[PDB]
């Protein structure tokens, strides 16, 4: 290993983490990153739940937000654990159905740059338009980065990316305990913690509820 | 000992032994499970 | 119903040998006091008396007019009305522990014909490898049909013979 | 050397290059069964065969247990799905169990053949141009072809860990299938249901505390 | 060679590229044999121009109001008088069972005795539009990618009538009252559990 940050200052990290990763901090205590083939797949595993855990608290939040300031939506004030029994022009049978064809289409793009990186970078139809060269699997680019990052800033962006995406995929985890045990909204559960911090505990809520 | 255990292991010790052992594994089969004329548990 | 015989739950000759060996039995309990040694063996005896009838009864043995069980030796007959614990599967439970002794001992000869003396190794036990035989013995059936498909099972005609063949 | 045991010693047939090429090797032959390296070969085999077929039966007895527990199904108990399957059916019992031997001893005449002389159903002119796609693997048990869509077997870099998570989780699912059986006799309800009452009250429901399992405890 | 079938994904070496229809899509790799490849190129277009003739009066039959595929067939069974456009025709199940089993197999084994024929010019190209040229090569691939298109909308036919009980026409008809409530997924059938 080198002076990298670390999970645990002076632990002795088990080496094939090199910093090659973005967010490298030498978490592995069950080894499950040791063979390379798994790591490079739970690196794109780790990229995806982080992306999908971050768009997930955002859109478990700032509707939560949005409906305590006082804003006016239909489905405002619907739980997200209550969002799929709400009534849409679809039912959800439908919108599942488009969702998992839509998700295989990209999905299985993903997985052929992820298969043989620089493949599925060109449309179908217009193949005046593609992808840069150049790109890693996790990291399309291009118009997937139309607002001109990545020039410079990359590794600083990557880890900022994956912190936030871990600090995400916690805070669903978060929210499913939470959900499950109070039975409430998340930002219920910060409100009537920060009403009194000190009667509000896990350990206080979960005693009391046995 | 070890001239012991080889008499021990003789053809008629082991089987008084081995035949006090199944004797006995039958004895307490039919104290536990008394009267099995048939296979029905 | 399958060759006159009744079955022992509904056969009165059945129920009349039970009341007959607890009448015998109360007579001889009959000439102690309450709780005696005899008493505490007697009553016992009553008790696995009445217990060992119903549980022939429960097993829907067949009764003939003796009231007396009777086993049906046939499978197809046992397995067509319910009668495969009384001959047909312990059939297989004895032949699996029968082949277990012969191949747990072919297997101990077999280990002991290497050595010098192979029979001050059959009057003086080798205890050590005749207790793992007979644990890994519980495997017969498959290993004896393996040693059979592989030819190594039976001996070729290496056998000594008369001299008429 | 993973072994089930860390101190025994291993049996020596379950050393040599052909058996620690198997996979889940860790030693596990008290009994000596394997000690023929063809009788190791076909009950390799029987080993790949049980446990495939006892993860699909185990998924198709908890998976849908569990999403009639979590009222996502109505799905009987495993041990009375046969009766409202076939109470529903078009179809008796004999004549599809019928159906069912001759479709599967098909199939499994062929695996036979094909274990008696490895990629032999690929002689031609057999099927109609499909025994080019039956000659197996260089594995025995590993058929591929039409069996593998994915393409998953074409790595030889993830191979033997997809051959070890098989295995694993199908001498895991026979084991679970053993006790699907066994707590039904024990317990007389179903598998999640044994579950959630162990989950409820571990120290006093479980094998010790049924009637059945230690009569003298 | 025309198309990939998977964008990236490299072709098969056993599929050459003179072969009408090749995206390069084997991935169970049943054409490896050459002769199980010859076997299967025969058996695709006879698949899909059966498939386009069914697939054709399976509209044609509900279109011009004469029921759906399914239910043509129950004049046999639930009484009879079969009909052809309106005209009934004095056939009865029997009757013509027979001569199609004799049409056919004199038909098939005729095509069958000519070994691999796939291609018969002559007196089944009597407007001489293949010759073994460039529009020769051209309409082979139009065939076999029409064959494909409607072998996929048979088996679509199957599987609505099916999952629906409704015929082709209708169920379009159904999708386009109704795009979102009336799909795949908003039938019982189909994904298992909504
Ligand atoms: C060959 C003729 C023959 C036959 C077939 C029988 C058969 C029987 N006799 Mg009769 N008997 C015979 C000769 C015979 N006997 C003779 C010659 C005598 C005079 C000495 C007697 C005197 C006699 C009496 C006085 C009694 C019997 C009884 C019995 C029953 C025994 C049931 C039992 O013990 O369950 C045992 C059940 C088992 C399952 C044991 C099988 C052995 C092992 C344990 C199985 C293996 C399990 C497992 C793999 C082991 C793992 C390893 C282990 C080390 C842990 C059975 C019907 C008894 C009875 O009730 O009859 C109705 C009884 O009371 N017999
Ligand atoms: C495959 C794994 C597996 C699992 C997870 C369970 C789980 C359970 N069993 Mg079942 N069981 C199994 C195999 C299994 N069993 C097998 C193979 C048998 C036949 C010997 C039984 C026979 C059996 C009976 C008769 C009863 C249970 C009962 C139970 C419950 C209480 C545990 C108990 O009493 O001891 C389980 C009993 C044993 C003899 C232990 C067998 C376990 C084997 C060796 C495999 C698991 C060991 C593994 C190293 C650790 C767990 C793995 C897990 C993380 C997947 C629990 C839900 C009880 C119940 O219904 O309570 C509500 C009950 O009465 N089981
Ligand atoms: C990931 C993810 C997933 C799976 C969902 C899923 C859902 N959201 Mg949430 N949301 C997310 C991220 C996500 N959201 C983020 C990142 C934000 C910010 C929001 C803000 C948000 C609001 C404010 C609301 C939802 C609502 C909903 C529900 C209906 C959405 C709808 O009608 O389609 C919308 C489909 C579109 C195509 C519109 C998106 C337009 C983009 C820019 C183009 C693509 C559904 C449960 C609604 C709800 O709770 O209904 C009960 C609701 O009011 N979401
Ligand atoms: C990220 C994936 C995800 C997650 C975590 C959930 C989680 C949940 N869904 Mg949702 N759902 C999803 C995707 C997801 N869903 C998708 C893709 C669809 C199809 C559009 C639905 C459609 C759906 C419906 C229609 C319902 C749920 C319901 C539920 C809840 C079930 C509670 C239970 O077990 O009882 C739970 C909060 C139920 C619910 O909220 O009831 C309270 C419910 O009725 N879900
Ligand atoms: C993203 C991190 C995160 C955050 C900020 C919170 C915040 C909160 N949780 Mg939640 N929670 C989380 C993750 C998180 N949780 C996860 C992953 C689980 C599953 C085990 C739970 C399960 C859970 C339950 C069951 C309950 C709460 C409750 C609470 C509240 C009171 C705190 C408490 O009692 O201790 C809870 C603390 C934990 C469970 C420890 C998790 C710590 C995470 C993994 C790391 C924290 C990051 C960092 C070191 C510190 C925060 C930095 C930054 C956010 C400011 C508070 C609003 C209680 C509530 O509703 O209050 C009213 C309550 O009853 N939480
Ligand atoms: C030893 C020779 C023998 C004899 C004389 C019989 C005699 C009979 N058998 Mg049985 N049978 C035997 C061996 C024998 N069986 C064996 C070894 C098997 C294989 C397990 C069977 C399986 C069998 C079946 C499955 C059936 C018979 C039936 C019959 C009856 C016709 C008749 C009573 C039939 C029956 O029940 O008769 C009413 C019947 O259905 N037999
Ligand atoms: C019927 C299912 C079945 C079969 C055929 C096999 C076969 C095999 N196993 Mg597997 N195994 C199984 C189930 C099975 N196993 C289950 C359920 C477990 C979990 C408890 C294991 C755990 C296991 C380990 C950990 C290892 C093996 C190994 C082996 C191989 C060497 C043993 C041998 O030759 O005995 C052949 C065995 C049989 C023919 C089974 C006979 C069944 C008996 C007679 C009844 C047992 C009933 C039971 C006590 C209840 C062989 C290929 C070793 C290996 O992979 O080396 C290559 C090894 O290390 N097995
Ligand atoms: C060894 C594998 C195996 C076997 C023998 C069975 C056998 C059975 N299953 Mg199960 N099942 C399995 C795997 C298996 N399943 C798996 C892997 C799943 C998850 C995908 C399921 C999910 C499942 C459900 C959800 C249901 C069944 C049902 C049934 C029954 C009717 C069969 C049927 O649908 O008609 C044959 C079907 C064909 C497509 C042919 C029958 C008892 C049904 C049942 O229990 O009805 C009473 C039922 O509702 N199964
Ligand atoms: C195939 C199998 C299970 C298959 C299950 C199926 C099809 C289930 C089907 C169904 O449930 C569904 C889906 C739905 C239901 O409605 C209908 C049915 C039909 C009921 C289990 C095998 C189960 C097989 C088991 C449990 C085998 C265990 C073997 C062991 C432990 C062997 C141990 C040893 O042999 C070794 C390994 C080495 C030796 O040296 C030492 C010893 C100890 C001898
Ligand atoms: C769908 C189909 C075949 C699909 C095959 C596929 C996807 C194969 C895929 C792959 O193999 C490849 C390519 C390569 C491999 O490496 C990968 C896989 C994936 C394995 C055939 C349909 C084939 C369909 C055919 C031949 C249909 C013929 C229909 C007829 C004759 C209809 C007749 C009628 O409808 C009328 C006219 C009037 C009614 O009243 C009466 C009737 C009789 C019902």
């Amino acid at each position: 290993d080198a002076a990298l940050p670390s999970w645990m200052p002076g632990a002795d990290l088990p080496g094939y983490l090199n910093g090659t990763l973005p967010g490298d901090f030498g978490f592995d205590p069950l080894y499950l990153g040791q063979d390379p083939v798994k790591l490079k797949w739970y690196a794109q595993a780790e990229l995806m739940n982080a992306r999908f855990a971050m768009l997930a608290v955002a859109g478990i939040l700032v509707p939560e937000l949005l409906s305590n300031i006082g804003f006016s939506w239909p489905g405002a004030g619907v739980a997200w654990y209550d969002a799929g029994k709400f009534e849409y022009f679809a039912p959800a049978s439908s919108l599942f159905g488009v969702q998992m064809l839509l998700f295989a289409w990209v999905e299985i793009r993903r997985y052929q740059d992820f298969v043989k990186p620089g493949s599925a970078n060109q449309d179908p139809i217009f193949t005046n338009n593609k992808l840069p060269d150049g790109n890693e699997p996790g990291y399309p680019g291009g118009i997937f980065d139309p607002f001109g990052w990545s020039k410079g800033d990359i590794k600083s962006l990557k880890l900022k990316e994956i912190k936030n995406g871990r600090l995400a995929m916690l805070a669903f985890a978060g929210f499913i305990g939470q959900a499950y045990t109070t039975g409430t909204t998340p930002l219920k559960n910060l409100s009537t913690h920060l009403a009194d911090p000190w009667s509000t505990t896990v350990w206080q809520n979960d005693l009391a509820r046995l | 000992m070890k001239d012991f255990t080889t008499y021990l292991s003789t053809a008629p010790v082991i089987a008084t032994i081995w035949f006090t052992f199944t004797a006995g594994l039958l004895i307490e089969i039919n104290r536990y499970f008394p009267d099995p004329l048939v296979f029905s548990f | 119903d399958i060759a006159g015989l009744t079955p022992c739950s509904e056969s009165k000759a059945y129920a009349k040998l039970e009341k007959k060996e607890l009448k015998t039995l109360e007579k001889r309990l009959k000439q102690y006091e309450a709780d005696s040694a005899p008493a505490v063996a007697l009553k016992a005896t009553m008790e696995r008396t009445k217990a060992r009838f119903a549980n022939y009864a429960k097993a829907g043995l067949l009764c003939g007019n003796d009231g007396l069980p009777h086993l049906i030796a046939d499978p197809g007959l046992a397995l067509k009305y319910g009668h495969a614990g009384e001959v047909f599967i312990p059939t297989f439970g004895f032949l699996y522990v029968a082949g277990y002794i012969g191949y747990v001992g072919r297997q101990y000869l077999i280990a002991v014909k290497g050595e010098a003396k192979p029979t001050d190794k059959e009057i003086i036990i080798d205890v050590p490898l005749a207790t793992k035989l007979a644990w890994q013995g519980a495997g017969w059936p498959l290993a004896a049909v393996q040693e059979l498909q592989r030819g190594t099972l039976l001996e070729k005609e290496e056998n000594i013979t008369v001299s008429p063949r | 050397r993973q072994s089930w045991l860390p101190g025994s010693q291993i049996p020596a047939h379950l050393d040599t290059p052909a058996a620690q090429a198997l996979a889940g090797n860790f030693g596990f032959d008290p009994l000596g069964l394997g000690k023929d390296p063809v009788a190791l070969r076909w009950y390799q085999q029987a080993e790949l065969i049980h446990c495939r077929t006892a993860m699909a039966g185990v998924a198709g007895i908890l998976i849908p247990g569990l999403l009639t527990k979590a009222g996502a199904l109505n799905v009987p108990e495993w041990y009375d799905a046969g009766k409202v399957a076939i109470e529903n059916s078009f179809a008796p019992w004999g004549s599809l169990l019928a159906v069912q031997l001759f479709l599967c001893g098909f199939v499994e005449a062929k695996r036979w053949q094909d274990i008696r002389k490895p990629g032999s159903q690929g002689e031609p002119g057999s099927f109609l141009g499909f025994e080019a796609s039956l000659k197996g693997t260089s594995e025995l048990g590993y058929p591929g072809g039409p069996f593998d869509p994915l393409g998953l077997s074409k790595e030889a870099d993830k191979w033997a860990d997809w051959k070890l998570k098989e295995v694993k989780n199908g001498r895991l699912a026979m084991l679970a299938f053993l006790g699907f059986v066994a707590q039904k006799y024990a317990t007389g309800a179903g598998p999640v249901d044994n579950l959630a009452a162990h989950l409820k009250d571990p120290w006093h429901v479980n094998y010790a505390t049924n009637g059945v399992s230690l009569p003298f405890l | 060679k025309a198309g990939n079938w998977l964008p990236g994904s490299d072709a098969p070496a056993w599929l050459p590229d003179d072969l009408p229809g090749n995206y390069g899509f084997d991935p169970l790799s049943l054409g490896k044999e050459p002769a199980s490849l010859k076997r299967f190129t025969e058996s695709e277009v006879i698949h899909g121009r059966w498939a386009m003739l069914g697939v054709a009066g399976s509209l044609a039959v509900e279109l011009l109001g004469y029921g759906n595929w399914y239910d043509a067939p129950l004049w046999a069974v639930n009484g009879g008088k079969a009909t052809w456009f309106g005209i009934e025709v004095p056939f009865d199940l029997n009757a013509l069972l027979a001569f199609e089993f004799v049409a056919m197999a004199a038909a098939e084994g005729q095509r069958g005795d000519a070994g691999g024929v796939v291609y018969p010019g002559g007196a089944f190209d009597p407007l001489g539009f293949a010759k073994d040229s460039s529009k020769s090569g051209e309409l082979k691939l139009k065939e076999i990618k029409n064959g494909r298109l409607a072998m996929v909308a048979f088996l679509g036919f199957v599987a609505q009538h099916a999952a629906t009980g409704k015929g082709p026409i209708a169920a379009l008809g159904e999708h386009l009252a109704n795009p979102w409530g009336a799909n795949f997924a908003t039938n019982g059938i189909s994904v298992p559990f909504f």
